[PDB]
RNA sequence: AGUGGUAAAGGAUGUGGCGCCGCGAAGACAGCCAGGAGGUUGGCUUAGAAGCAGCCAUCCUUUAAAGAGUGCGUAAUAGC
Protein backbone atom coordinates (compact mmCIF):
# COMPACT_ATOMS: atom_id res chain seq x y z
CA UNK A 1 0.00 0.00 0.00
CA UNK A 2 0.29 1.62 -2.40
CA UNK A 3 2.76 3.01 -4.59
CA UNK A 4 5.50 0.05 -5.59
CA UNK A 5 3.14 -2.80 -7.69
CA UNK A 6 1.65 0.23 -9.67
CA UNK A 7 3.15 2.51 -11.63
CA UNK A 8 6.00 1.66 -10.48
CA UNK A 9 6.47 -1.58 -12.48
CA UNK A 10 5.22 0.89 -15.69
CA UNK A 11 8.05 3.18 -14.59
CA UNK A 12 10.75 0.96 -15.44
CA UNK A 13 9.48 -0.62 -18.37
CA UNK A 14 8.84 1.83 -20.87
CA UNK A 15 12.22 3.42 -19.96
CA UNK A 16 13.85 0.16 -20.28
CA UNK A 17 12.95 -0.89 -23.77
CA UNK A 18 16.20 -0.28 -25.01
CA UNK A 19 19.43 2.22 -23.58
CA UNK A 20 19.17 6.03 -24.56
CA UNK A 21 16.36 7.81 -22.61
CA UNK A 22 16.96 11.59 -21.54
CA UNK A 23 15.22 14.02 -18.96
CA UNK A 24 13.46 17.59 -19.77
CA UNK A 25 11.43 19.19 -17.40
CA UNK A 26 8.06 19.57 -19.31
CA UNK A 27 5.11 21.73 -17.67
CA UNK A 28 5.13 25.15 -18.67
CA UNK A 29 3.44 24.88 -21.35
CA UNK A 30 -0.69 25.18 -21.96
CA UNK A 31 -3.09 22.12 -22.77
CA UNK A 32 -3.15 23.04 -26.20
CA UNK A 33 -0.07 24.16 -26.25
CA UNK A 34 1.88 21.49 -24.21
CA UNK A 35 -0.09 18.88 -26.06
CA UNK A 36 1.29 20.30 -29.25
CA UNK A 37 5.24 19.89 -28.14
CA UNK A 38 4.28 16.04 -26.64
CA UNK A 39 1.60 14.93 -29.13
CA UNK A 40 3.91 15.92 -32.00
CA UNK A 41 6.44 13.78 -30.59
CA UNK A 42 5.66 10.97 -32.75
CA UNK A 43 6.61 13.10 -35.60
CA UNK A 44 10.03 14.17 -35.00
CA UNK A 45 10.38 10.88 -32.77
CA UNK A 46 8.24 7.97 -32.01
CA UNK A 47 6.22 7.94 -28.88
CA UNK A 48 9.40 7.71 -27.56
CA UNK A 49 8.39 8.81 -23.87
CA UNK A 50 10.25 11.79 -24.26
CA UNK A 51 9.30 12.20 -20.34
CA UNK A 52 5.64 11.87 -19.95
CA UNK A 53 6.21 14.22 -17.02
CA UNK A 54 7.06 11.89 -14.42
CA UNK A 55 7.54 13.54 -11.05
CA UNK A 56 10.37 12.63 -8.63
CA UNK A 57 11.63 10.51 -6.03
CA UNK A 58 9.31 7.23 -8.44
CA UNK A 59 11.38 8.15 -11.66
CA UNK A 60 14.92 9.07 -10.05
CA UNK A 61 15.04 6.03 -7.54
CA UNK A 62 13.89 4.08 -10.27
CA UNK A 63 17.25 4.06 -11.60
CA UNK A 64 17.90 1.62 -8.27
CA UNK A 65 15.66 -1.45 -9.78
CA UNK A 66 16.36 -1.29 -13.40
CA UNK A 67 20.04 -0.01 -12.73
CA UNK A 68 20.48 2.40 -15.12
CA UNK A 69 24.11 3.98 -13.67
CA UNK A 70 21.54 6.30 -11.85
CA UNK A 71 20.72 8.68 -14.16
CA UNK A 72 22.11 11.67 -11.76
CA UNK A 73 22.02 14.51 -14.27
CA UNK A 74 19.11 16.23 -12.86
CA UNK A 75 15.80 15.18 -10.53
CA UNK A 76 15.18 18.30 -8.98
CA UNK A 77 12.41 20.73 -10.19
CA UNK A 78 9.68 19.78 -12.99
CA UNK A 79 10.52 16.27 -14.39
CA UNK A 80 9.67 14.84 -17.56
CA UNK A 81 12.16 12.34 -18.46
CA UNK A 82 12.08 12.08 -22.23
CA UNK A 83 11.83 8.45 -23.33
CA UNK A 84 14.16 8.28 -25.70
CA UNK A 85 14.32 4.74 -25.55
CA UNK A 86 11.33 3.77 -26.52
CA UNK A 87 11.17 5.54 -30.16
CA UNK A 88 14.15 6.27 -32.29
CA UNK A 89 16.40 8.68 -30.28
CA UNK A 90 19.62 9.64 -32.12
CA UNK A 91 19.05 12.59 -34.06
CA UNK A 92 15.30 13.86 -33.37
CA UNK A 93 16.68 15.34 -30.55
CA UNK A 94 16.84 18.58 -32.52
CA UNK A 95 13.45 18.05 -33.45
CA UNK A 96 12.49 18.61 -29.63
CA UNK A 97 15.28 21.26 -28.88
CA UNK A 98 14.04 23.68 -31.11
CA UNK A 99 10.34 23.16 -30.64
CA UNK A 100 10.69 23.57 -26.71
CA UNK A 101 12.67 26.61 -27.12
CA UNK A 102 11.93 28.57 -30.64
CA UNK A 103 8.68 28.88 -28.47
CA UNK A 104 8.25 31.18 -25.42
CA UNK A 105 10.65 31.82 -22.41
CA UNK A 106 12.41 28.43 -22.76
CA UNK A 107 9.87 25.93 -22.98
CA UNK A 108 11.48 22.90 -21.78
CA UNK A 109 14.82 22.80 -20.59
CA UNK A 110 16.69 19.46 -20.78
CA UNK A 111 18.35 17.08 -17.91
CA UNK A 112 19.90 14.08 -18.26
CA UNK A 113 20.63 10.93 -20.79
CA UNK A 114 22.20 8.24 -21.28
CA UNK A 115 24.53 7.91 -24.52
CA UNK A 116 23.32 4.25 -25.36
CA UNK A 117 24.98 3.41 -22.13
CA UNK A 118 26.85 6.72 -20.94
CA UNK A 119 25.81 9.74 -19.06
CA UNK A 120 24.99 12.59 -21.22
CA UNK A 121 26.31 15.73 -20.04
CA UNK A 122 24.14 18.94 -19.30
CA UNK A 123 25.78 21.22 -21.18
CA UNK A 124 26.81 18.78 -23.74
CA UNK A 125 23.32 17.42 -24.38
CA UNK A 126 21.62 20.61 -26.30
CA UNK A 127 24.14 21.42 -28.59
CA UNK A 128 23.46 18.18 -29.97
CA UNK A 129 20.34 19.46 -30.96
CA UNK A 130 21.15 16.84 -33.71
CA UNK A 131 22.14 13.20 -32.67
CA UNK A 132 25.20 12.60 -34.52
CA UNK A 133 24.30 10.20 -37.26
CA UNK A 134 27.33 8.13 -36.49
CA UNK A 135 28.82 10.36 -39.23
CA UNK A 136 30.70 12.29 -37.08
CA UNK A 137 32.71 9.80 -35.68
CA UNK A 138 33.05 8.78 -39.29
CA UNK A 139 34.00 12.43 -40.32
CA UNK A 140 37.25 12.32 -39.35
CA UNK A 141 38.70 8.83 -39.86
CA UNK A 142 38.31 7.79 -43.08
CA UNK A 143 38.76 12.03 -44.57
CA UNK A 144 41.64 11.85 -41.64
CA UNK A 145 43.03 8.26 -43.17
CA UNK A 146 43.32 9.78 -46.89
CA UNK A 147 44.16 13.36 -46.15
CA UNK A 148 48.07 13.54 -46.54
CA UNK A 149 47.79 13.61 -49.95
CA UNK A 150 45.42 16.19 -49.90
CA UNK A 151 47.68 18.34 -48.76
CA UNK A 152 48.94 16.05 -50.91
CA UNK A 153 47.34 17.60 -53.57
CA UNK B 1 -5.94 45.78 -32.60
CA UNK B 2 -4.84 43.35 -33.66
CA UNK B 3 -6.82 40.77 -32.23
CA UNK B 4 -9.06 37.76 -32.96
CA UNK B 5 -11.56 36.04 -31.25
CA UNK B 6 -12.75 32.05 -30.75
CA UNK B 7 -15.68 30.91 -32.61
CA UNK B 8 -17.61 27.86 -33.90
CA UNK B 9 -20.30 27.52 -36.80
CA UNK B 10 -21.82 24.87 -38.58
CA UNK B 11 -21.00 22.65 -41.38
CA UNK B 12 -23.39 23.80 -44.23
CA UNK B 13 -25.54 26.40 -43.78
CA UNK B 14 -24.25 29.79 -44.18
CA UNK B 15 -27.45 32.12 -42.47
CA UNK B 16 -25.80 34.41 -40.10
CA UNK B 17 -28.05 34.72 -37.78
CA UNK B 18 -27.29 34.79 -33.61
CA UNK B 19 -23.88 32.64 -34.44
CA UNK B 20 -22.16 35.07 -37.20
CA UNK B 21 -23.14 36.74 -35.07
CA UNK B 22 -23.04 38.98 -31.77
CA UNK B 23 -19.86 37.19 -31.41
CA UNK B 24 -17.41 38.03 -34.22
CA UNK B 25 -19.83 41.32 -35.42
CA UNK B 26 -18.69 42.51 -31.59
CA UNK B 27 -15.75 41.66 -29.91
CA UNK B 28 -13.53 42.17 -33.03
CA UNK B 29 -14.93 41.71 -36.53
CA UNK B 30 -16.63 43.16 -39.62
CA UNK B 31 -20.15 42.93 -41.21
CA UNK B 32 -22.82 40.78 -40.53
CA UNK B 33 -24.80 38.34 -42.54
CA UNK B 34 -22.01 35.80 -42.82
CA UNK B 35 -24.64 33.53 -43.68
CA UNK B 36 -24.87 34.00 -47.33
CA UNK B 37 -21.23 33.37 -47.48
CA UNK B 38 -21.31 30.35 -44.84
CA UNK B 39 -23.28 28.65 -47.05
CA UNK B 40 -20.86 28.42 -50.23
CA UNK B 41 -18.90 27.09 -47.71
CA UNK B 42 -19.93 25.42 -44.95
CA UNK B 43 -22.04 23.55 -47.98
CA UNK B 44 -18.97 20.96 -48.27
CA UNK B 45 -18.42 21.05 -44.08
CA UNK B 46 -20.99 20.31 -41.62
CA UNK B 47 -21.80 16.89 -40.31
CA UNK B 48 -19.14 16.05 -37.11
CA UNK B 49 -17.89 19.15 -35.86
CA UNK B 50 -16.23 21.35 -38.05
CA UNK B 51 -14.22 24.41 -36.33
CA UNK B 52 -13.02 26.94 -38.62
CA UNK B 53 -14.60 28.89 -36.73
CA UNK B 54 -16.10 32.65 -36.78
CA UNK B 55 -13.86 35.64 -37.06
CA UNK B 56 -13.23 39.54 -38.16
CA UNK B 57 -11.03 41.37 -40.45
CA UNK B 58 -10.55 44.71 -41.69
CA UNK B 59 -13.79 44.65 -44.06
CA UNK B 60 -14.92 42.35 -42.63
CA UNK B 61 -14.95 38.80 -44.78
CA UNK B 62 -14.93 36.26 -45.20
CA UNK B 63 -16.43 32.63 -45.92
CA UNK B 64 -14.31 29.99 -48.14
CA UNK B 65 -12.00 27.55 -46.85
CA UNK B 66 -12.80 25.83 -43.18
CA UNK B 67 -11.04 23.08 -40.74
CA UNK B 68 -13.70 19.95 -40.41
CA UNK B 69 -15.49 17.83 -37.90
CA UNK B 70 -14.43 17.57 -34.23
CA UNK B 71 -12.33 14.14 -33.23
CA UNK B 72 -15.09 12.51 -32.55
CA UNK B 73 -18.14 13.84 -34.05
CA UNK B 74 -15.52 13.15 -37.16
CA UNK B 75 -14.91 9.68 -35.95
CA UNK B 76 -18.46 8.52 -36.27
CA UNK B 77 -20.18 11.19 -38.30
CA UNK B 78 -20.63 8.23 -40.55
CA UNK B 79 -23.43 7.26 -38.23
CA UNK B 80 -26.78 9.43 -38.43
CA UNK B 81 -27.09 10.40 -34.76
CA UNK B 82 -30.75 10.70 -35.95
CA UNK B 83 -31.56 9.71 -32.17
CA UNK B 84 -31.90 12.42 -29.53
CA UNK B 85 -35.17 13.46 -30.67
CA UNK B 86 -36.32 12.97 -27.28
CA UNK B 87 -35.00 12.93 -23.67
CA UNK B 88 -30.87 11.18 -23.83
CA UNK B 89 -31.79 8.15 -26.30
CA UNK B 90 -32.73 6.10 -27.35
CA UNK B 91 -34.42 3.59 -29.69
CA UNK B 92 -34.63 2.82 -33.59
CA UNK B 93 -31.75 4.23 -35.94
CA UNK B 94 -28.60 3.52 -33.70
CA UNK B 95 -25.89 1.70 -34.77
CA UNK B 96 -23.97 2.48 -37.77
CA UNK B 97 -22.09 -0.03 -39.58
CA UNK B 98 -18.78 -1.74 -37.00
CA UNK B 99 -16.22 -1.19 -40.14
CA UNK B 100 -18.76 2.07 -41.10
CA UNK B 101 -17.15 4.18 -38.20
CA UNK B 102 -13.76 2.62 -39.58
CA UNK B 103 -14.26 3.52 -43.41
CA UNK B 104 -15.65 7.16 -41.94
CA UNK B 105 -12.32 7.41 -41.31
CA UNK B 106 -10.08 6.37 -42.54
CA UNK B 107 -9.00 9.59 -43.94
CA UNK B 108 -11.30 11.73 -42.06
CA UNK B 109 -8.39 11.62 -39.28
CA UNK B 110 -5.74 14.36 -40.41
CA UNK B 111 -5.83 17.14 -38.61
CA UNK B 112 -5.18 15.90 -34.58
CA UNK B 113 -3.75 16.43 -31.98
CA UNK B 114 -0.28 15.57 -32.32
CA UNK B 115 -0.61 12.57 -34.39
CA UNK B 116 -3.36 9.45 -34.54
CA UNK B 117 -2.75 6.23 -37.30
CA UNK B 118 -6.42 4.81 -36.54
CA UNK B 119 -9.78 7.27 -35.79
CA UNK B 120 -12.18 4.61 -36.10
CA UNK B 121 -10.86 1.94 -33.50
CA UNK B 122 -9.55 4.16 -30.41
CA UNK B 123 -11.47 7.51 -31.91
CA UNK B 124 -14.78 5.87 -32.42
CA UNK B 125 -14.83 4.09 -28.94
CA UNK B 126 -14.48 7.51 -27.37
CA UNK B 127 -16.88 10.21 -29.96
CA UNK B 128 -19.23 7.17 -30.54
CA UNK B 129 -19.60 6.66 -26.58
CA UNK B 130 -20.93 10.90 -26.75
CA UNK B 131 -23.64 9.96 -29.59
CA UNK B 132 -24.78 6.40 -28.23
CA UNK B 133 -21.98 4.07 -30.31
CA UNK B 134 -20.67 2.53 -26.84
CA UNK C 1 -29.24 33.89 12.83
CA UNK C 2 -29.46 31.60 15.88
CA UNK C 3 -31.61 28.94 17.70
CA UNK C 4 -31.30 27.30 20.53
CA UNK C 5 -30.61 24.11 18.61
CA UNK C 6 -30.74 22.48 15.49
CA UNK C 7 -27.61 23.71 13.23
CA UNK C 8 -26.20 20.75 10.63
CA UNK C 9 -24.54 23.17 8.78
CA UNK C 10 -25.80 24.40 4.99
CA UNK C 11 -23.99 26.25 2.53
CA UNK C 12 -22.75 23.24 1.18
CA UNK C 13 -19.41 24.03 2.85
CA UNK C 14 -20.88 25.93 5.48
CA UNK C 15 -18.23 25.94 8.62
CA UNK C 16 -18.61 24.26 12.33
CA UNK C 17 -17.10 26.95 14.12
CA UNK C 18 -15.45 25.94 18.07
CA UNK C 19 -15.78 29.35 19.56
CA UNK C 20 -16.69 29.53 23.38
CA UNK C 21 -18.75 26.55 24.01
CA UNK C 22 -20.25 28.55 21.20
CA UNK C 23 -21.60 26.24 18.30
CA UNK C 24 -21.33 28.71 15.48
CA UNK C 25 -21.54 28.03 12.48
CA UNK C 26 -19.51 30.48 10.21
CA UNK C 27 -20.32 30.27 6.27
CA UNK C 28 -19.71 33.05 3.06
CA UNK C 29 -23.08 33.43 2.98
CA UNK C 30 -25.02 35.77 5.75
CA UNK C 31 -27.80 33.04 5.37
CA UNK C 32 -25.99 30.79 7.87
CA UNK C 33 -25.45 33.04 10.73
CA UNK C 34 -25.97 29.92 12.89
CA UNK C 35 -25.41 30.88 16.25
CA UNK C 36 -26.57 28.20 18.84
CA UNK C 37 -24.65 29.11 22.17
C1' A D 1 -16.99 23.21 32.30
C1' G D 2 -16.56 25.24 37.70
C1' U D 3 -20.06 19.44 36.24
C1' G D 4 -19.43 19.66 41.58
C1' G D 5 -23.57 22.60 43.35
C1' U D 6 -30.80 18.18 40.03
C1' A D 7 -33.28 17.60 33.80
C1' A D 8 -34.93 15.00 29.05
C1' A D 9 -35.40 15.50 22.92
C1' G D 10 -31.64 16.48 20.90
C1' G D 11 -27.29 18.70 18.70
C1' A D 12 -22.35 19.35 17.31
C1' U D 13 -13.52 19.40 12.71
C1' G D 14 -15.76 19.19 23.39
C1' U D 15 -11.72 16.19 26.47
C1' G D 16 -9.52 12.05 26.81
C1' G D 17 -9.91 6.27 25.42
C1' C D 18 -10.53 2.03 22.17
C1' G D 19 -10.75 -2.02 19.40
C1' C D 20 -10.08 -0.27 14.35
C1' C D 21 -9.04 2.61 8.72
C1' G D 22 -4.69 6.23 4.56
C1' C D 23 1.27 5.71 4.55
C1' G D 24 2.96 3.71 -3.42
C1' A D 25 10.25 6.31 0.87
C1' A D 26 7.05 3.19 -7.00
C1' G D 27 8.64 9.76 0.45
C1' A D 28 2.37 11.23 2.58
C1' C D 29 -2.17 15.24 3.63
C1' A D 30 -3.93 21.80 4.65
C1' G D 31 -0.09 24.79 2.84
C1' C D 32 3.01 25.22 -3.02
C1' C D 33 4.23 25.94 -8.66
C1' A D 34 2.49 25.46 -13.55
C1' G D 35 -0.51 22.89 -17.29
C1' G D 36 -5.02 22.85 -16.47
C1' A D 37 -4.48 18.54 -22.99
C1' G D 38 -6.69 17.56 -28.65
C1' G D 39 -12.37 14.28 -30.85
C1' U D 40 -14.50 16.37 -26.44
C1' U D 41 -18.53 21.40 -30.16
C1' G D 42 -26.29 18.12 -30.42
C1' G D 43 -29.45 14.84 -28.12
C1' C D 44 -33.74 18.88 -27.79
C1' U D 45 -32.41 24.12 -27.23
C1' U D 46 -28.80 25.77 -30.66
C1' A D 47 -31.13 33.03 -28.78
C1' G D 48 -26.68 28.99 -25.88
C1' A D 49 -24.04 24.06 -23.65
C1' A D 50 -19.19 23.98 -27.76
C1' G D 51 -18.41 20.43 -18.83
C1' C D 52 -20.23 26.15 -15.72
C1' A D 53 -29.07 26.57 -18.92
C1' G D 54 -33.86 21.07 -18.67
C1' C D 55 -35.36 14.73 -20.60
C1' C D 56 -30.42 10.49 -20.74
C1' A D 57 -25.94 10.05 -22.58
C1' U D 58 -21.35 6.42 -19.26
C1' C D 59 -17.32 5.81 -25.32
C1' C D 60 -11.92 6.96 -28.04
C1' U D 61 -7.87 8.07 -28.85
C1' U D 62 -4.44 10.91 -25.80
C1' U D 63 -0.56 12.22 -21.09
C1' A D 64 0.96 16.37 -16.51
C1' A D 65 -3.97 11.24 -16.42
C1' A D 66 -7.11 11.37 -18.81
C1' G D 67 -13.52 14.97 -14.68
C1' A D 68 -19.89 10.56 -18.99
C1' G D 69 -16.34 18.29 -16.89
C1' U D 70 -18.29 18.76 -8.48
C1' G D 71 -18.40 24.27 -8.78
C1' C D 72 -18.62 31.51 -9.85
C1' G D 73 -22.07 32.28 -14.79
C1' U D 74 -24.59 35.12 -18.84
C1' A D 75 -25.64 35.31 -25.02
C1' A D 76 -24.17 31.29 -26.46
C1' U D 77 -19.51 31.36 -25.45
C1' A D 78 -15.59 33.53 -23.10
C1' G D 79 -12.44 33.35 -17.65
C1' C D 80 -11.72 31.17 -12.36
Amino acid sequence: KRNVELLATLKENLERAQGSFFLVNYQGLPAKETHALRQALKQNGARLFVAKNTLIRLALKELGLPELDGLQGPSAVVFYEDPVAAAKTLVQFAKSNPKGIPQVKSGLLQGQILTAKDVEALAELPTMDELRAELVGVLQAPMAELVGVLGGV
Amino acid sequence: VVAVVKLQLPAGKATPAPPVGPALGQHGANIMEFVKAFNAATANMGDAIVPVEITIYADRSFTFVTKTPPASYLIRKAAGLEKGAHKPGREKVGRITWEQVLEIAKQKMPDLNTTDLEAAARMIAGSARSMGVE
Amino acid sequence: MKVRASVKRICDKCKVIRRHGRVYVICENPKHKQRQG
